[PDB]
């Protein structure tokens, strides 16, 4: 029973995802620059206030 | 097993059971009324409804295919943004064993085939509508699946630098630095790559690196 | 053993007998083994107060008319292959002319022997398996190889004179197609669904035209070859397809006059001013010659395997694959007699070239049936 | 403690005599990668620089490298040329 | 009112023309000195004919084309020495089914010249008896019976339309089966052996065909390619409407 | 009109129906209007009744709807699945939740019958029935009757004067007869088997010297029966013509020298077809082992008639050297990528070795977690000599669990429990844990091993085992043996598939209260404690400290289920000054596979084990650490522990205390004599051998073909003591004589449950003698 009368509404238990290191850029010395990324893997600046973790419910609205 | 009924009660008991939480008797319901009525109002109702079931009831691969169906049939319906999250929910929930993580074993050096796919999605859904209600949680899951590949290719580059092919680990940190230069991974890794311009004697390249980690020590 | 891992198809059951008349067997002699399921034409002949038939293993008997007595027997087993003990498999239409009998095989060999003494006079190779009754005429044997390639093979000494090149389609139905020769030119259908006339003494086609449906509903199965054999008569040429035209065209090279949707692989007979015909789903037909107008069907036969009707004392006698003989009147399609001559079935044609009427079982002997 | 196996170990890209000798200062890049193949590794981080490293090392009977630098301009024009047969730093 | 009698393919026959039908050749015969037997039997007939007009009107008029209705009040003035608008559109009927039908049956049949063929009349009423494309459940056979009796009581004196309208199946049992005036060389060839004996005041006996047992009897004693082309339209047509007739599907509502 | 009153509208919308009609509310009506709308009605292709009634109040009309197509079954589709059925119903349009058209249906069986034409099967049948349901609904179902596949009759070759056609016909795939013993196919023609056949053919005529050789045409015939299939081949085969020489050209890249020894061949021996096939392959095969992975090899032959001779032409063209930019793996779930990418030979950044990457992939099936391994190389999009490596992996269920009790004629319960893993949560450790706690025994063992402790891949391993054999409840005259023992084992590998392994290891063993037992006081007696044969109180102690060593040789396909190969296991352990005990005592297994087809199916296994153990000097090999044959895993059809000889019992006053009628051994109101028991004490030398017929299932299809095994097994064993004494007794059997080869027949299934691997056996011992306790049936789980 996956509802278990508390998880009727809401994504699976584990919620590791909440804590992560946030991603800080590596700082250009002088006489060399950073090879140039490629924009595949990158997120872009979004509000925020929406709900995440257990808060956001998942089902057909 | 299910009866010959019209929708209305049919799918009324079907909303009943799912709301008890029993998901068999849903599934099932939802199933047969799929087959039953593939052409009625609703039929939008009752796939958005199978995508939920699938997914709580650890269905995952027959949840993946419905939910494929549903965005291809429906390319331009009003909450597509909730598929889309539900897809790419699904696939990083692929990822996990549940019983691996019982002991505590680390799951980043495993086969990130679904991991790459959960990120595809989520940054699908975090282009396409900025103004929805799962855009927080979207880009948190898009940074923790970022770090998880990181982790994955520095591990990698630390085999083949126990290992002693030197080459490999310079084009593999190379890699990293071009595709995730912002993850912890990337800072842990340039040691890596300083020792294995150091092996093949071209100091001259490894004096590069030296600055770029002396300039971000702090 | 796959009979049990078949199921079971519906055939119609054979109808009322009301025996009008019961013939009775001559001589039921015995002449081989049997051909067995094994679709060919080797229907027995009969000339000169003589009959002469073969078996599929390469036995050839000739046998006496008016009893069951037994002139002579020959075998003709390739005695000089790699193990000089094949079977020849024999499958030409057992032809007489003269003092000679024709014979083909499924080995490109056709034999010609000697009368009243079974000695070979000469064999021949031909341009694939001959599948066809030879047939006589102007000094020449046609045959219808199953590869499109009709050849005339000299009567005197056996070689070819020429040879045509017939089309072939890719799942063709079975080939037995018998040329027709009136004037000095051949009439022959190929496997494609072409009715081809041919100068015989020169070895150059004369016409073409081509008898056959449209592609139908389904391009699998649904052939359109014409392996009848075509029949000469008044300066006209009568002709059947297997979906279906029976076509009559003028034979100096004019055009149909008529045609009807009607399909057959049996042989069809010409007779005063009618047509008698069996086709697909074993239904017995007569027509009229003047404009193709049906004139009765009798088809509560069905399914049953029938073989080439053939005439005999102004009624038809239908062969079946279950062993019985039927009769029916020439008018009306009215059922006249059934006879169980046998259980072994027919497969070829009837031969009444005088007043008997020989019928040779596929799995079986062969049978002399009276009035 | 050195009668382990150990699988020889290749990571160069296979320089020979005949193909270091046909490459002469002043060609471009097109031609220069048509003569010996595509670099596995170059600088990411300053400039245009070309390394064709030869690693061989067979079981534990020592470690072989020939390295060769090449060095480009904006255009695409092979500014400098330097090889290295064995390891210097002995 | 107007309940659907009979389903055909799409189309459908209605009550109402099945009445104007009724109406219209009633008074046709009473204006041609004619009887009519029991109405039950002109209401089956009426209904089959019209059952009949819509299976061959379904391949045609959603295909083909239309008539041009100037050309069609032309020839309805000429012809001629209730609503104006129903009687154009019976007659608009009958003459894009007569072309359709027409067009049908010159396709199927082809005339080389007659130059290789080289090269009197007759008043006479033409009964019918339709048969199926397989009568192997002995259909001949009952009517063969039917032909007999029909045959008898011909020779009894009763008026032949009745017997015409009683179990006809060509277009003209309305008008008692009449064909108008044919040629000896412009019947079909199942009727020639049958003309050579045949006399003035008697009647022919059935004879067997594909289509039918065909009663012929005799009420009244460039040319050749349409007398034989007369012949042929006249046999394709009857075997061509026996086809269309059998591959359909018909649902009769009572 | 005022109103419009419906009877009968349940599916279809009262708007869209009144838009349907020309007249609606408001409209003037008469005759022609109606009419016109009634064909309207049915000009939409809705309705199959409609019909107006005559009502004063303003109009009335009822509506009959055409049903809906509830659910369809298709009863006696006996060899069409049902998935592609309802796929062609859609095709014309007959999908649940339209309605049911009346006139469509014989098109629609029409259409059911087409689709039967490709399988096989041409006089079918097929019925529709139309079951009424309420909600105006219907139930369709399909009856199908498939009359008859397509036989062939007879394949027919025409033209040839060098072999015969049935030895032709013998290697086709459409068998025209089949057998009347053997039935392991049908008679049915299908359009895809026959260019292979033809190929087959082709290749037939082709490899024996005919060159001009060719297929003129064929033909597929149709008895007009719609049953029967002849087939027709037509053939030129030629002339024989010989083979002189090989003038291979082209872009050697440096390798003229063994590629023309590869080449080599003596003129004279006639023209091959399959040859040049090989050397094709042969010559691409060792171009791709120096680098060159795509190059494009030709083969022309030049043919003169003067001396019917021919010349082969080989053009050779070797592209750029292909390097490898980074080799990933898929598939691996549960294995992390240092598991996989451990054992392999070519690595990234280097020019790519076509025979190291195929040892890359032998290495993987050979690890032995691992169900299938495809290799795939896959070209850089945007570079001409880059390349990628990827290796499809698909998980195994690795690990086994051991369970079961044995309660057999009112025995003591024994809860003994095992888990082995093999691979541990995908870190490559090796984990297994084993043993039961009970009143009177406890075992305890626990093994670890890290294969790859180091890079090259030295093995580290521990064991510790703790096992008090008591067999004590109250009484004291039980044979107590408490012993615990730990060992240390690491190894290393030398040159290819060969390991070599050595280890430490410390066993205390203690025995107390043993019953009478020659062998026993044999041991006893060479460390000459003198015991008294009186009475059961003795005391034992001792303190090995051994050396163990070993070597392993291991090259053979699969790691489990093997194909192909053989295995070696040699393991010895020998005793070192310091100890109790001073012996040494050797063990050999091998396990060999012979393929017999070329896909690798039918199998020959050959087994055989070996074992010998003998005293240092003076002393003796103790007798619980012998050898024992029997059982499940060594010879089947025996009970565990049977084969070898059997203990004599000693009869004495405290040998058995006789309490009510028990204890009835070597009792001495019970015996008075030295006697015979069925107690089989184990040898110092073993011998056992095995041969097995490994065939494919015959109760399951090919999807799961390497899940279970079937095996006809025939084994061969003894057990024998060196340090034996004949005339020491009388006319007691001299168990020193290495002949009573016990024998035994039968067979054997293999199956992975997701608990391990069962086995199940039935064997009947073909040779018997006295005190070998036989047991037919077998199951284990290992």
């Amino acid at each position: 029973c996956s509802s278990d009368s508390r998880y009727k509404r809401q994504v699976s238990g584990d919620e590791a995802y909440l804590e992560a290191a946030p991603l800080a850029e590596l700082h250009a010395p002088a006489g060399m620059i950073l090879p140039v990324t490629s924009g595949d893997y990158a997120i872009p600046v979004t509000n925020g206030s929406g709900a995440v973790g257990k808060a956001l419910d998942i089902r057909p609205p | 097993e299910v009866p010959d009924n019209p929708p209305n009660e049919i799918y009324a008991t079907a909303q009943q059971k799912l709301q008890d939480g029993n998901w068999r008797q849903a599934i099932t319901q939802l199933e047969a009324l799929d087959n039953r009525y593939p052409f009625g109002p609703y039929s939008q109702q009752v796939q958005l409804d199978l995508i939920y079931a699938y997914y709580k009831n650890a269905d995952l691969p027959l949840a993946q295919a419905a939910i494929d169906r549903f965005i291809r049939l429906n390319p331009t319906h009003p909450n597509i943004d909730y598929v889309m999250y539900m897809r790419g929910l699904t696939n990083m929930a692929l990822d996990d064993s549940a019983l691996q993580g019982f002991f505590g074993v680390d799951r980043s050096d495993r086969d990130p085939q679904h991991a790459r796919a959960a990120f595809s999605d989520f940054s699908k859904l975090v282009r396409g509508y900025p103004n929805s209600q799962y855009t927080t949680d979207a880009t948190k899951r898009l940074v923790f699946l970022k770090d998880r590949l990181a982790k994955y290719e520095y591990s990698v580059a630390e085999y083949y630098t126990e290992r002693g092919a030197w080459v490999a680990v310079v084009n593999r940190v190379e890699g990293m630095l071009r595709d995730y230069p912002d993850t912890q991974a990337t800072r842990d890794a340039l040691p890596l790559m300083e020792n294995a311009y150091r092996q093949m004697q071209m100091n001259a390249q490894a004096e590069k690196v030296a600055k770029i980690i002396a300039a971000n020590s702090s | 053993l796959f009979n049990s891992e078949e199921d079971v198809v519906k055939m119609s059951p054979l109808p009322t007998v009301e025996n009008q008349f019961t013939p009775t067997t001559a001589w039921s002699t015995s002449v081989g083994s049997g051909i067995g399921n094994f679709y060919s034409n080797l229907h027995p002949a009969l000339a000169d107060n003589v009959v002469y038939a073969a078996d599929r293993a390469g036995l050839v008997k000739a046998l006496n008319a008016d009893d069951g007595k037994e002139i002579w027997s020959v075998s003709l087993a390739e005695k000089d292959g790699w193990f000089s003990k094949e079977p020849a498999l024999l499958s030409g239409g057992v032809t007489v002319s003269g003092g000679h009998v024709y014979i083909g095989s499924e080995k490109a060999q056709v034999y010609a022997l000697n009368t009243s003494d079974g000695t070979v006079a000469w064999q021949t190779k031909v341009a694939g398996e001959a599948l066809s009754r030879p047939v006589v005429s102007d000094g020449l044997v046609l045959i219808h190889t199953s590869n499109g390639q009709l050849q005339a093979l000299n009567e005197a000494d056996g070689a070819v004179k020429w040879t045509v090149n017939l089309d072939m389609p890719s799942l063709s139905l079975r080939g037995e197609s018998a040329p027709t020769t009136a004037f000095g030119a051949a009439v022959v259908g190929g496997d494609n669904g072409r009715v081809s006339a041919v100068l015989m003494e020169q070895g150059q086609m004369i016409w073409q035209q081509r008898i056959s449906q449209a592609t139908g509903s389904t391009e699998i199965d649904r052939l359109s070859d014409v392996d009848t054999t075509p029949v000469v008569v008044n300066g006209v040429v009568f002709a059947l397809a297997y979906n279906g035209n029976l076509t009559a065209l003028d034979l100096r090279s004019g055009q149909i006059m008529w045609k009807r949707e009607l399909g057959s692989v049996n042989d069809f007979i010409v007779d005063g001013n009618r047509i008698y015909l069996v086709d697909q789903n074993d239904r017995v037909m007569a027509l009229t010659i003047d404009g193709g107008v049906t004139l009765w069907t009798q088809s509560d036969l069905l399914h049953r395997l029938l073989t080439s009707p053939v005439l005999y004392n102004g009624n038809l006698v239908v062969g079946d694959s279950e062993g019985y003989l039927h009769w029916i009147n020439v008018e009306d399609g009215r059922f006249v007699a059934q006879q169980k001559v046998d259980s072994s079935g027919f497969q070829t044609e009837p031969v009444a070239a005088d007043g008997k009427l020989l019928i040779q079982a596929k799995d079986g002997t062969v049978y002399s049936i009276t009035r | 403690e050195r009668v382990v196996y150990r699988p020889d170990i290749n990571q160069g890209n296979y320089l020979t005599a005949n193909d270091v000798s046909k490459i002469r200062v002043g060609m471009t890049q097109q031609q220069v990668a048509y003569a010996l193949g595509t670099p596995l590794m170059s600088d990411p981080f300053g400039t245009n620089t070309w390394f064709y490293v030869f690693r061989q090392q067979p079981g534990h009977e020592g470690v072989t490298q020939q390295t060769l630098t090449l060095t480009f301009n904006s255009s695409g024009v092979l500014t400098n040329i330097d090889n290295k047969p064995a390891l210097s730093g002995n | 009112v107007d309940c659907v009698a009979a389903v055909v393919n799409n189309g459908v026959v209605l009550e109402s023309d099945v009445d104007g039908l009724m109406q219209s050749v009633k008074l046709n015969a009473a204006q041609a000195r004619q009887q009519l037997p029991d109405d039950a039997t002109l209401r089956h007939q009426i209904m089959e004919r019209l059952i009949m007009d819509q299976i061959i009107l379904q391949m045609g008029q959603k295909m083909g084309v239309k008539i041009s209705d100037e050309q069609l009040d032309q020839a309805i003035a000429n012809i001629a020495k209730l609503n104006y608008n129903t009687y154009r559109n019976q007659i608009r009927k009958e003459m894009i089914i007569s072309e359709v039908r027409n067009n049908e049956v010159r396709r199927r049949i082809t005339i080389l010249p007659q130059e290789v063929e080289s090269l009197t009349e007759l008043n006479l009423s033409h009964i019918l008896i339709p048969l199926p494309e397989n009568p192997t459940s002995d259909q001949v056979n009952e009517a063969e019976s039917q032909a007999r009796a029909i045959v008898d009581q011909a020779r009894n004196g009763a008026d032949f339309g009745k017997l015409a309208i009683a179990h006809s199946a060509d277009q003209q049992a309305l008008n008692g089966g009449q064909m108008g005036w044919g040629r000896i060389q412009e019947l079909p060839g199942i009727f020639a052996q049958a003309l050579s004996t045949a006399k003035k005041g008697d009647i022919v006996g059935p004879i067997r065909s594909g289509v039918g047992f065909h009663i012929l009897k005799v009420n009244d004693l460039d040319r050749a390619y349409r007398m034989l082309m007369n012949r042929k339209f006249s046999e394709e047509a009857a075997s061509w409407m026996q086809e269309q007739r059998a591959s359909a599907y018909v649902k009769i509502l009572s | 009109v005022k109103d419009i009153h419906f009877e009968g509208l349940q599916r279809v919308a009262v708007g869209a129906a009144l838009l349907s009609m020309p007249v609606r509310t408001g409209d003037t009506v008469n005759d022609e209007d109606i009419s016109n709308t009634i064909r309207a009605l049915f000009a939409t292709g809705n309705f199959e009744d409609v019909c107006v009634l005559r009502d004063g109040d303003t109009l009335l009309v009822q509506v009959k709807e055409r049903p809906t197509i509830a659910s369809i079954t298709f009863s006696g589709n006996k060899s069409v699945k049902d998935d592609m059925l309802k796929q062609n119903l859609e095709a014309s349009g007959v999908r649940v939740g339209e309605s049911l058209d009346r006139t469509t249906i014989a098109d629609i069986e029409k259409g059911l019958e087409d689709f039967y034409y490709s399988v096989g099967k041409y006089s079918a049948s097929v019925k529709a029935v139309v079951t009424p349901l309420p909600r105006n609904r219907v139930d369709l179902k399909l009856v199908f009757q498939e009359g008859v596949s397509a036989e062939i009759q007879q394949i027919n070759i025409v033209g040839n004067h060098a072999f015969t056609t049935d030895e032709l016909i013998s290697h086709f795939q459409l068998r025209d007869e089949v057998p009347w013993w053997n039935v392991v196919g049908d008679r049915k023609y299908q359009k895809q088997k026959l260019a292979g056949d033809l190929e087959t053919l082709r290749s037939y005529y082709l490899d024996r010297g005919y060159a001009r050789f060719n297929i003129d045409s064929t033909q597929v015939s149709l008895t007009p029966d719609k049953k029967g299939i002849y087939v027709t081949v037509n053939i030129t085969e030629g002339d024989q013509y010989k083979l002189s020489g090989v003038e291979v050209s082209g872009n050697l890249a440096g390798h003229s020298a063994e590629i023309e020894q590869l080449t080599k061949i003596e003129p004279g021996e006639l023209y091959n077809g399959t040859k040049v096939t090989k050397m094709e392959d042969d010559i691409k095969k060792l171009l791709g082992r120096y680098g060159y992975a795509y190059p494009r090899v030709q083969s022309m032959p030049e043919i003169n008639d003067a001396d019917k001779t021919v010349k082969l032409r080989v053009n050779v063209d070797a592209g750029n050297r292909f390097y490898v930019r980074k080799i990933r793996f898929e598939g691996n779930d549960t294995s992390k990528d240092a598991v996989l990418r451990r054992e392999m030979r070519q690595m990234e950044g280097a020019w790519l070795g076509s025979d190291l990457v195929d040892q890359g992939k032998e290495r993987l099936n050979r690890l032995g977690f691992f169900e299938t391994v495809d290799t795939d190389t896959q070209r850089v999009p945007g570079s001409p000599d880059q390349v990628d490596v990827v290796y499809k992996v698909k998980e195994r269920n690795t690990g086994s669990f051991n369970f079961g009790i044995g309660y057999g004629t009112e025995s003591g319960v024994s809860f003994q429990a095992g888990v082995q893993q093999d691979n541990w949560l995908g870190t490559g450790y090796a984990v297994g844990i084993n043993g039961t706690k009970n009143d009177y025994q406890t075992y305890a063992e626990l093994s670890v091993t890290n294969p790859y402790f180091t890079v090259d891949g030295v093995s580290l391993g521990g064991r510790l085992f703790y096992n008090d054999f008591q067999a004590d409840d109250a009484d004291l005259s039980d044979y107590t043996n408490k012993s615990y023992g730990t060992d240390v084992t690491l190894g290393f590998p030398i040159n290819e598939y060969n390991s070599l392994r050595a280890g430490l290891g410390y066993v205390h063993n203690s025995l107390s209260n043993m019953q009478p037992q020659v062998a026993m006081w044999r041991y006893l007696y060479s460390m000459g404690e003198h015991p008294s044969t009186s009475d059961q109180d003795n005391s034992f102690k001792t303190d090995d400290f051994t050396f163990n060593y070993g070597w392993t040789y291991n090259k053979l396909d699969r790691g489990y289920f093997p194909t192909d190969g053989s295995r070696v296991n040699l393991t010895g352990k020998v005793t070192i000054p310091g100890s109790d005990n001073e012996y040494y005592k050797v063990t050999l297994d091998t396990a060999t596979y012979v393929p017999i087809d070329d896909d690798h199916k039918w199998v020959v296994l050959g087994r055989t084990r070996w074992g010998y153990g003998d005293g240092l000097g003076g002393k003796e090999m103790p007798f619980y650490e012998n050898f024992y044959a029997g059982g499940s895993s060594t010879v089947r059809g025996f009970q565990s522990n049977t084969i070898g000889p059997k203990a004599v019992y000693f009869p004495h006053q405290a040998s058995n205390y006789d309490p009510d009628y028990d204890y009835e051994c070597a009792t001495q109101d019970g015996a008075k004599d030295l006697c015979k028991s069925d107690d089989a004490v184990g040898g110092n030398a073993m011998a056992v051998a095995s041969l097995e017929f490994i065939t494919p299932t015959p109760f399951i299809s090919d999807k799961y073909a390497n899940s279970v095994r079937t095996s006809f097994f025939w084994d061969m064993g003894t057990v024998w003591d060196t340090n034996w004494d004949s005339s020491q007794y009388s006319g007691y059997p001299d168990y020193s004589d290495p002949s009573n080869i016990r024998m035994s027949a039968g067979i054997a299934l293999q199956w992975m449950s997701p608990l391990g691997p069962l086995v199940f056996s039935y064997a009947q011992p073909f040779k018997k003698y006295d005190g070998d306790k036989a047991e037919q049936f077998q199951f284990n789980i290992g």
